[PDB]
C-alpha cells in the first residue's frame, strides 16, 4: 500500500502518548527534586523506566519507513530522530561493559578524597573544602600545593577506564555511518534542507578557528594587564618573559576568572554598584521580586504568565524539615504547565537568577504549540542565549533607577562604567579560550589522528601557544587533568558555551539597533519598546520547526558565524587597554616554566 | 452529574413546555455563549417544534471547533455541525467536576475515522482502523490503530487543557402546529378606562 500517507498515522499516534507520558515523568521528577524523602523515589524510577521501554518501542518501527520519498520537509525531519540508531547497535555484552564504564566514571568523579600528609585524618574534597582553599586565600605555597593534590590523585583512576570508554565509544559510533565520535556531536550543527541556507559537518571544522582569530588581541591585552596587576603584588614568581602561572587563574582548571577580580581592579576607590541593601531597606520579599520583574517582559510586549505558576511553583523559603533543592531550574512539565525550582532570597544575584529563569520559561512557552518531537530550540546553543540577554541588559543604572530602587541624584563617571565593562569581559571572553581548547581537543583525540602515547604532551604545548598557561610542576605521560572535569567524564558536549557568547551578544546589538538607542552598547535596554518584542517573537515561537540558519535572519542581519559585536561591546576597554601597556611587553614564549 | 462522550454524544429531545431563555442568558458561569440564528434576547419571541441537546466533553480551547464550517478533529469525524446552523452553543468551566487526581481516563473520543462525518451522524461501532493492505487477522498487530483515545484529566492542567462541557442547543423552523413557547407578558390591569384588551 501507500507509505507515505500512513507515517502521519503513526507520528498522530505516537506523540499523543508521548506527551502525556513525558507529562508525567516532569512531574515525578519535579516530585522528587521537591521532596527530598526515600517515599518519593520509587515513582520516579518507575517512571523513567516505563518511559524508556517505551521510547524503544516506538523507534523500532521506524527503520521501515525509507526516509528517502518524503515530501514534506516537517514529517521527515521528525522522523529522522525516531530513525537515530542510538546505543542499541552494540553488543549486548559489550553495550553492558560501556554502560557499566560510564556509571563508573560519574561515581568515581564524586570521590575525591585528598588528606594533608602532615594530618592524614584530613581530606577535602572537591565540594566545600577543598574547592575553599584555591577560591579565596593569599598564598603561593598552599595553592599550588592544592592543584597537585587535586591533579594527582583522581587522574590515575580514570585514565585506565577513559581509555578504553574512548575507543568503545568511537567504534559504535562507527555503526552510525559516521567517521568518528566527532560527528555524533556536530550532528545538530547541520542542515540539509532549503537551497542557499544548507550546511555541512565539515563548515563548523573550519568555521570554528576563523572567529577565534579576530578576538585575540582583546585575550593579549587582558593577559597582559592582568599580568601586569598580579607583578603589583605577588612576589618574584612570574616573569614577564613567559606569561601567566597555572595555579593562580582562581580556580582548578581556570575555566572562569571571577575570583581575580578583586586582585586586578583598576581603581580601588570607587566601589562596586550594589542595590541588595536598597531593596532591604524598603522591605521586599522575593514574591515582589518575581512581580516587579516580570513587569519587564510586560512593556515590550510579551505574554503574561498562565495562572498557576504563582501556585504550583515554589518561590522561596524552604525553611522547615521540608528540604527542597535549590538550584535554580525551569520546568516545562507539558500540557500548558511550568513551574520554578529555585530558593529565592534577597540578592541582586538573585535577581539576575531569576530573570534568567523565567527567560527560560519565557522561552519554553514561546513554542508551546510545537508537536512533542519539535518541543525544542533549532538548536541547543539557544536556550542559554535567550535567558542571559535579559541578564545582560537588566544590570543598567537606567533600568534600576526607572523602577525606583537608586536615587534620581546619580553621578555616574568614565570609572564607575569601567569597572562595570571589566566585570562582564573578565568572565565572558575570560572562558572562550578554554572552550575552543577543550571542545577542540576531544574533537581531534576523537578522531584519532595522535597515537596512543602522544596524548597528554600536545595538550600542554597547545595551551602555551593560545590561552598561555605554563606548567607549574612536571607531570607524565600517565597523569590525567582534563578527567578531572564535569563535561569530560559525563559524556557531555563542550561546544554549547562557545556560541552562546556570539548569539548573546548578536541578539543583543541586532534588538538595540532597532530601538532608538544612541551612543555605547552598555548603556542600552529595550524596556518600554514595544519595537524589541515583534522581532524577537518571529523566532522564538519557530523552536526546531525551522533551521537555526534560517532563524539567524529575522533577527539579526546576518546569518554568518561573525563576531563583530564583541569587538563592539568593548570598544571603551579596548580604548582603555590599550594606553595601559604602553611599555609592558604583551605575548608570550612556550619556553619559560616556573621550575626551568 | 455526567455527561455524555464527544464521540457518542447523548441526544436530549424537548418539547411541549414553556422555553426559559432568560436565566441561560443571564448567568455568569458561561464561558461561551456565542452563538449564530436568532438574537440570544430575542428567543422568547418564536414558537417551535421540538429542541434537540446534545452534550460533550472535551478539552480546553479546543472548544472554538464547534462551529457551522470549522475542520479540525472533533468537527469533522467526532461530530459534524451542520453548516446552517440554528441553535446556540454553551460551553463552561469543568474543571471541577471533570477533573480528577491521577488522571480521569473515563472520556474516550475517536481519532480514526475513514470518511468525514454527515451533519447529525453517529458512529459508535468500535473497530481497528486499517491504513494501507494490512488486516489485522487478530487481536493487534501493524497497520492496526484504535480510534478510541482517552482523555486525561487532572486538576492542573493549566487553562487551555482543561475540561469544558459543552451543551449544543437545536431548533428547528419547521412550519407545523408548534407548541414550544415562551412566557409572553404579565402587563396589569385597568378598569373603566377605554384601552385595547388582547
Ligand atoms: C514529602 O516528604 C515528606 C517528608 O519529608 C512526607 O511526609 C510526604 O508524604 C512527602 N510527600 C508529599 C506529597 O508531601
Amino acid at each position: 500500500s501507500t507509505i507515505e500517507e500512513q507515517a502521519k498515522t503513526f507520528l498522530d499516534k505516537f506523540n499523543h502518548e508521548a506527551e502525556d507520558l513525558f507529562y508525567q515523568s516532569s512531574l515525578a521528577s519535579w516530585n522528587y527534586n521537591t521532596n527530598i524523602t526515600e517515599e518519593n523515589v520509587q515513582n520516579m524510577n518507575n517512571a523513567g523506566d516505563k518511559w524508556s521501554a517505551f521510547l524503544k518501542e516506538q523507534s523500532t518501527l521506524a527503520q521501515m519507513y525509507p526516509l528517502q520519498e518524503i515530501q514534506n520537509l516537517t514529517v521527515k525531519l521528525q522522523l529522522q530522530a525516531l530513525q537515530q540508531n542510538g546505543s542499541s547497535v552494540l553488543s549486548e555484552d559489550k553495550s553492558k561493559r560501556l554502560n557499566t564504564i560510564l556509571n563508573t566514571m560519574s561515581t568515581i568523579y564524586s570521590t575525591g578524597k585528598v588528606c594533608n600528609p602532615d594530618n592524614p585524618q584530613e581530606c577535602l574534597l572537591l565540594e566545600p573544602g577543598l574547592n575553599e582553599i584555591m577560591a579565596n586565600s593569599l598564598d603561593y605555597n598552599e595553592r599550588l600545593w592544592a592543584w597537585e593534590s587535586w591533579r594527582s590523585e583522581v587522574g590515575k583512576q580514570l585514565r585506565p577506564l577513559y581509555e578504553e570508554y574512548v575507543v568503545l565509544k568511537n567504534e559504535m559510533a562507527r555503526a552510525n555511518h559516521y567517521e568518528d565520535y566527532g560527528d555524533y556531536w556536530r550532528g545538530d550543527y547541520e542542515v540539509n534542507g532549503v537551497d542557499g541556507y544548507d550546511y555541512s559537518r565539515g563548515q563548523l571544522i573550519e568555521d570554528v578557528e576563523h572567529t577565534f582569530e579576530e578576538i585575540k588581541p582583546l585575550y593579549e591585552h587582558l593577559h597582559a594587564y592582568v599580568r601586569a596587576k598580579l607583578m603589583n603584588a605577588y612576589p618574584s614568581y612570574i616573569s614577564p618573559i613567559g606569561c601567566l602561572p597555572a595555579h593562580l587563574l582562581g580556580d582548578m582548571w581556570g575555566r572562569f576568572w571571577t575570583n581575580l577580580y578583586s586582585l586586578t581592579v583598576p581603581f580601588g576607590q570607587k566601589p562596586n554598584i550594589d542595590v541588595t541593601d536598597a531593596m532591604v531597606d524598603q522591605a521586599w520579599d522575593a514574591q515582589r521580586i518575581f512581580k516587579e520583574a516580570e513587569k519587564f517582559f510586560v512593556s515590550v510586549g510579551l505574554p503574561n504568565m498562565t495562572q498557576g505558576f504563582w501556585e504550583n511553583s515554589m518561590l522561596t523559603d524552604p525553611g522547615n524539615v521540608q528540604k527542597a533543592v535549590c538550584h535554580p531550574t525551569a520546568w516545562d512539565l507539558g500540557k500548558g504547565d511550568f513551574r520554578i525550582l529555585m530558593c529565592t532570597k534577597v540578592t541582586m544575584d538573585d535577581f539576575l537568577t531569576a530573570h534568567h529563569e523565567m527567560g527560560h520559561i519565557q522561552y519554553d512557552m514561546a513554542y508551546a504549540a510545537q508537536p512533542f518531537l519539535l518541543r525544542n530550540g533549532a538548536n541547543e546553543g539557544f536556550h542559554e542565549a535567550v535567558g542571559e540577554i535579559m541578564s545582560l541588559s537588566a544590570a543598567t543604572p537606567k533600568h534600576l533607577k526607572s523602577i525606583g530602587l537608586l536615587s534620581p541624584d546619580f553621578q555616574e563617571d568614565n570609572e564607575t562604567e569601567i569597572n562595570f565593562l571589566l566585570k562582564q569581559a573578565l568572565t565572558i571572553v575570560g572562558t572562550l579560550p578554554f572552550t575552543y581548547m577543550l571542545e577542540k581537543w576531544r574533537w581531534m583525540v576523537f578522531k584519532g589522528e595522535i597515537p596512543k602515547d602522544q596524548w597528554m604532551k600536545k595538550w600542554w604545548e597547545m595551551k602555551r601557544e593560545i590561552v598561555g598557561v605554563v606548567e607549574p610542576v612536571p607531570h607524565d605521560e600517565t597523569y590525567c587533568d582534563p578527567a578531572s572535569l564535569f563535561h569530560v567524564s559525563n559524556d557531555y558536549s563542550f561546544i554549547r558555551y562557545y556560541t552562546r557568547t556570539l548569539y548573546q551578544f548578536q541578539f543583543q546589538e541586532a534588538l538595540c539597533q532597532a530601538a532608538k538607542h544612541e551612543g555605547p552598547l552598555h548603556k542600552c535596554d529595550i524596556s518600554n519598546s514595544t519595537e524589541a518584542g515583534q522581532k524577537l517573537f518571529n523566532m522564538l515561537r519557530l523552536g526546531k520547526s525551522e533551521p537555526w540558519t534560517l532563524a539567524l535572519e529575522n533577527v539579526v542581519g546576518a546569518k554568518n558565524m561573525n563576531v563583530r559585536p564583541l569587538l563592539n561591546y568593548f570598544e571603551p576597554l579596548f580604548t582603555w587597554l590599550k594606553d595601559q601597556n604602553k611599555n609592558s611587553f604583551v605575548g608570550w614564549s612556550t619556553d619559560w616554566s616556573p621550575y626551568a | 452529574t455526567r455527561f455524555a462522550s464527544v464521540y457518542a454524544w447523548n441526544r436530549k429531545r424537548i418539547s411541549n413546555c414553556v422555553a426559559d431563555y432568560s436565566v441561560l442568558y443571564n448567568s455568569a458561569s458561561f464561558s461561551t455563549f456565542k452563538c449564530y440564528g436568532v438574537s440570544p434576547t430575542k428567543l422568547n419571541d418564536l414558537c417551535f417544534t421540538n429542541v434537540y441537546a446534545d452534550s460533550f466533553v472535551i478539552r480546553g480551547d479546543e472548544v472554538r471547533q464547534i462551529a457551522p464550517g470549522q475542520t479540525g478533529k472533533i468537527a469533522d469525524y467526532n461530530y459534524k455541525l451542520p453548516d446552517d446552523f440554528t441553535g446556540c452553543v454553551i460551553a463552561w468551566n469543568s474543571n471541577n467536576l471533570d477533573s480528577k487526581v491521577g488522571g480521569n481516563y473515563n472520556y474516550l473520543y475517536r481519532l480514526f475515522r475513514k470518511s468525514n462525518l454527515k451533519p447529525f451522524e453517529r458512529d459508535i461501532s468500535t473497530e481497528i482502523y486499517q491504513a494501507g493492505s494490512t488486516p489485522c487477522n487478530g487481536v493487534e498487530g501493524f497497520n492496526c490503530y484504535f480510534p478510541l483515545q482517552s482523555y486525561g484529566f487532572q486538576p492542573t492542567y493549566g487553562v487551555g487543557y482543561q475540561p469544558y462541557r459543552v451543551v449544543v442547543l437545536s431548533f428547528e423552523l419547521l412550519h407545523a402546529p408548534a407548541t414550544v413557547c415562551g412566557p409572553k407578558k404579565s402587563t396589569n390591569l385597568v378598569k373603566n378606562k377605554c384601552v385595547n384588551f388582547n
